[PDB]
């Protein structure tokens, strides 16, 4: 019901209160800023979520490499430090059952199954298209999903709340980082409980929004 | 049946053997070893440090030297343990000067004595080490995945000071590393699946 | 893609006269490398994998060593059927790439 | 100077000792410390975070469905859903958790635990359940009333969507506890909704959970 | 006991592209990777891509991206290769390898196919 | 007396250690310290002094003319004069300087640099130039306008005889930066003056230039 | 990517080997070495000190002795390291008294022990050492160019205390010098061209 207006656009959302701050902090400024230029929520392509859907992952800023106004400043400047506000809203009726785990994995090293070969460039950075979990039970990094709750996360249940809002500050060892090289965070939606319905197969869309709030840029060129 | 020790400082800090090597020495008529002193080799310390993302600590290196027998008796050798920091190129023309350059820190110790103990400070460009690095090495655009050029401590180089000694004894060197002043950030899930390779996170299952 | 430089591209040798082929990589692939034998009939067969390790059933004349900046394939004794196309491959990371290759020739008049 | 004599055990190398040693590279200033979110100064903060219990462990159970317990509309009244052993060293639902994986580095563990259950089924699902705990050596319940003699609560699908359970200070070191769950009534779902629903269990640690006596992790991989 | 079979030639004109069959025997097909190698008459070895048997996860080269399509079948324990819009430029001898957990090696190879296209 | 025990690593010889030792010749008074001009207590004061860049490095360039770049009156409009790499370890114009030779004893170097250009030609030489800097990974300019997208200044021969350029805090350790210079207009010189003029580049270090991690100089000679 | 240590005191002060010599000892039926302990021999420390004109420092000498083998075992020799200051004439009649004169400072150390460490004070007529001296030696009018008689520290003389021992072992002696209390004046340009000779500044190119 409550609309969240940031910049020149906005998206109808559920009431936003007591939103999750990752590790109990918010993306403050480093002790020009894009509160206008690149501000508004960038809505990615809605993924079709079915009963046999393993999951999806979008690294930050992998899905944002070229998006709208933000796609220009990626290759334009030398360094940046940016926070992220991620709002994942999944619309469904009261007759659908299931659960979706939206968790942000800082510093996610992916992996492969039953081989020692390291993934290539196209396998790691997929751009806006995003990837699909090969084995979501092991998270693809070799760890376990049961203890994966240690990260910041929110629960989307078709009973209680159909949306989630996660705020990610700047997490890095360096004050700034390289746009096309290192991925600080990772956005993952994990369907712990699959879909179920009266019909054999249904389709539940998922909307994902990411706002690069309170960031900076240096090294002007081009 | 029926918080002091639970602290992270006491949890991550323990004495473990990160390098085990013994070079065969009988008759040469060379002898040395160098290694990157990384925590991904020893399996118990790896998973011990896979729990956390970024780590800040000062490595404390202790070299223990034992001499075996392949009654003569054990002579006392003089050994030199030199630490080579990252950025020093190694064009090895052995028998001549690189080891003895005054830039690199070296230490001399005998066989019978308290074990040589040195404390390596924190050397990094960034604020802390990166155990999990999502990205590629440098900017090669296809550069190596999973290895961050920003964090490399260096190579630990150890050789015997004395010349060839006519014995058939094998020298065994043990290097223990106990970190101190440990600061932790971003705890992660443990990895139950075995380690296929130390170069990346691939799992078998 | 990480390129594997294999040199020399050709050589001429007789029976015996052990000769090693050296490959160089712009990035560090670790201990993971493979060597492949390519027969003129179109059938490829593995020879050397993971440096010192060798295939079961292949004679011991094939060997390898590493100076740490390079990868070498050493053959102790050559033969008349030992003329093939050797290639060095890196399976450590995707994508997998192939070397330049060397065509062994026999000295004649 | 000052006359001194060597004490017994001088010059030995101890693994657990803490002393200052000569620095390797003097006159070197490390990089200053930037503020990094999520500073963890204690291992108990990681344990207090909730984790997923796997209740579906059975024969031929692999993958994502090990986290959920299927409940259909064809089940009868008073059927045992599952039992959760509290043994950390042995393999229960607690084998891999946030509290379990950290406790395997220790031996003695004492503290109060907590369990949270969430119903992932549809909105119109009716019926009630029963949630009971078994004291140590507590005569594991045959059907129902034996579980009622202890601490229990009646949980409804429609009213409460979550469960808060405080377990009183278990103990173990190097058959005691259990969790019993049964069917109070039948599962009532409409014609359009699916017949099969599921649940997800959670476990965390309270503020009194303590640890000590560091050791090596039994699991090599 | 264990071998690989990819017999035939299958020359074809442009407007459609033939799809490879790679069949394996002697080992469990579900637990091992499947690779592909392209031998060009110009002595090119250029590598195509790899596919997992369990999942549909694949990896493609930059220059070969959007062309090659990999699919496998665990029922028949075979492997398929699907191209699109082959022209008179592409001709080569196709190979399919296995790999595994360790070394992901090339040890087993096929006989090879003769692909010759013309306008 | 006082019981003591030997710590692990006692008696070893460390290269970087600092401790007091017994003097060799006691009761000897060294010569008092006279005041000597130019006392240098820090190596950064030597680096902050300007030095000569060699821009003329090419094939068959040896000797005094490596310091200057010849500019004649027959050149056309918009021709690339040169490019200066900022890599200290590799060989650019910066290979041998005051900032370069001292930085080769170290690894990590961070700070802001400065470049000064001086025109040594005659007094009546007219025309204008362009002075541009390339950000790291900055799409090195093909002709002109690509260099204009960054920080640039138009410099005239007649008005200003010197150049002040502040470069914002490069970084390097063990293709990033560049300097692009082109011909804005033709070189106008009278009939009596020579057709060929030259320039001399300079580089110094600001107050924020920092160094650390001593090592050995790569150049033996 | 992305002033404490930059100080001159930390820059010039490092442990380097300025003398390397091993005398052959098998059967004599003599053994000693002396050298002027100058910084122009070791090539890395020379150019290190060619950056500055005048220097004021206290040399810290440490002698490291290692015995090689040409199983018998290594006996423990007693060595004597004597420092001969400038101005003491050396009419050597060995086997008799000059070494043992109480004027020169001597130190005794065994083979197995902490390395002998002595600190030589600042001995000069002028205020500081002269690395670059423009002029001639003394007043001979044609006297030697490039060598200042005003600055000479002395000779370091080391011999074995014990008499001839019937072994075929070769004694290797290493002398490290780390300067302290370093004061710098008049920095100069580095010398890129190689060193043809240590006696003067001639270059090849």
């Amino acid at each position: 019901v409550l609309q969240l207006k940031l910049g020149n656009s906005a998206i109808v959302t559920q009431e936003a209160a007591n939103y999750c701050c990752a590790y109990g902090e918010w993306p403050n400024y480093l002790p020009t800023q894009p509160e206008t230029a690149t501000d508004r929520f960038y809505t990615l392509k809605s993924v079709k979520w079915e009963t046999g859907s393993t999951g999806w992952w979008w690294k930050l800023p992998d899905a944002l490499n070229n998006i709208g106004m933000f796609g220009q400043n990626v290759q334009h400047h030398y360094l940046y430090r940016s926070g992220f506000l991620i709002h994942v809203q999944c619309n469904a009726t009261k007759f659908h059952q299931g659960a979706l785990l939206v968790v942000a994995i800082p510093e996610h090293q992916r992996g492969a199954h039953n081989t020692n070969t390291s993934p290539g460039f196209d396998d790691i950075m997929k751009g806006e298209e995003g990837g699909t979990f090969n084995h979501p039970y092991v998270l693809d990094d070799g760890t376990s999903l049961a203890c994966a709750t240690i990260f910041p996360h929110q629960w989307i249940n078709l009973r209680t709340n159909n949306s989630a809002t996660i705020v990610l500050p700047w997490m890095n060892a360096a004050p700034m980082d390289f746009p096309l090289r290192h991925n600080q965070w990772t956005l993952a939606i994990i369907p712990v409980v699959p879909l179920g319905t009266r019909t054999t197969s249904s389709m539940v869309p998922i909307t994902v929004s990411i706002a690069p709030m309170c960031c900076e840029f240096n090294g002007l060129r081009h | 049946t029926v918080v002091s020790e639970t602290l992270v400082e006491n949890f991550l800090s323990r004495a473990a053997l990160v390098s085990k090597r013994s070079f065969e020495y009988k008759d040469h008529t060379k002898n040395f070893f160098k290694w990157t002193i990384n925590t991904r080799s020893f399996v118990q310390l790896r998973r011990k440090l896979e729990l956390f993302t970024y780590l800040r600590f000062d490595a404390e290196i202790t070299i223990l030297t034992t001499v075996a027998v392949n009654y003569v008796g054990l002579p006392d050798l003089t050994l030199q343990a030199m630490f080579v920091p990252t950025g020093a190129l190694t064009p090895e023309k052995q028998d001549s000067f690189h080891w003895q350059s005054g830039s690199n820190a070296s230490v001399f110790f005998k066989i019978s004595d308290p074990p040589a103990r040195i404390t390596i400070p924190f050397m990094c460009i960034n604020s802390a080490y990166s155990v999990f690095y999502d990205g590629f090495a440098g900017f090669e655009k296809n550069g190596l995945y999973g290895i961050n050029p920003a964090d490399t401590i260096g190579n630990l180089c150890v050789r015997i000071v004395n010349e060839h000694q006519p014995v058939g004894f094998t020298v065994t060197v043990r290097v223990y590393m106990k970190p101190k002043h440990i600061k932790a950030w971003a705890p992660r899930p443990p990895r139950t699946l075995p380690y296929m390779s130390i170069a990346n996170a691939n799992y078998k299952g | 893609d990480i390129q594997m430089t294999q040199s020399p591209s050709s050589l001429s040798a007789s029976l015996g006269e052990r000769v090693s082929l050296t490959c160089r990589a712009s990035q560090d692939i670790g201990s993971s490398l493979n060597w492949l034998q390519q027969e003129p009939d179109g059938t490829i067969k593995r020879l050397i994998y993971a440096t010192s390790s060798l295939d079961s059933g292949v004679p011991k004349r094939f060997s390898g060593s590493r100076s740490g900046s390079d990868y070498s394939l050493t053959i102790s004794s050559l033969e008349s059927e030992d003329f093939v196309d050797y290639y060095c491959l890196q399976y450590a990371s995707f994508p997998l790439t192939f070397g330049a290759g060397t065509k062994l020739e026999l000295k004649r008049a | 100077g000052v006359p001194t004599y060597l004490l017994p055990g001088s010059g030995q190398f101890l693994t657990t000792d803490d002393h200052s040693s000569a620095p390797a590279l003097p006159c070197f200033n490390p990089t200053p410390e930037m503020h990094i979110p999520g500073q963890v100064r204690n291992m108990l903060e990681v344990v207090q975070v909730e984790s997923m219990m796997e209740i579906n462990n059975t024969e031929s159970a692999v993958g994502m469905e090990r986290l959920k317990v299927d409940i259909s509309a064809l089940t009868d009244v008073d059927q045992l859903l599952f039992n959760i052993p509290l043994d950390i060293q042995l393999d229960g639902p607690l084998r891999n958790t946030l509290v379990g994986n950290i406790s395997r580095y220790y031996t003695h563990w004492s503290g109060s635990l907590e369990m949270t259950f969430m119903f992932c089924g549809s909105f119109m699902a009716a019926g009630k359940l029963i949630l009971c705990y078994t004291p140590p050596g507590g005569s594991c319940p045959t059907t129902r009333e034996t579980a009622m003699l202890g601490t229990h609560i009646v949980w409804d699908f429609g009213l409460q969507s979550s469960v808060t359970l405080i377990i009183p200070w278990i103990s173990g070191s190097h058959n005691v506890g259990y969790v019993t769950c049964f069917m109070q009534t039948n599962l009532i779902v409409p014609s359009e909704s699916s017949d099969t629903c599921s649940l997800i269990g959670f476990i965390a640690a309270k503020d009194d959970f303590s640890l000590r006596l560091m050791r090596d992790s039994p699991d090599i991989g | 006991q264990v071998q690989l079979q990819q017999p035939g030639a299958e020359l074809v004109m442009p407007g459609a592209s033939v799809k490879m069959s790679c069949k394996a025997s002697g080992y469990t097909f579900t637990d091992y990777w499947m690779h592909w190698v392209k031998q060009r008459p110009g002595q090119g070895l250029e590598w195509i891509g790899a596919i997992d048997t369990s999942d549909s996860y694949t990896t493609y080269n930059r220059k070969f991206k959007g062309k090659a399509t990999l699919t496998v079948d665990e029922s028949s324990s075979t492997a398929y290769m699907q191209l699109i819009s082959l022209t008179s430029e592409d001709s080569a001898v196709y190979y399919c390898a296995r790999g595994g957990g360790g070394n992901s090696p090339f040890a087993y190879w096929g006989q090879g196919t003769l692909v010759t296209v013309s306008a």
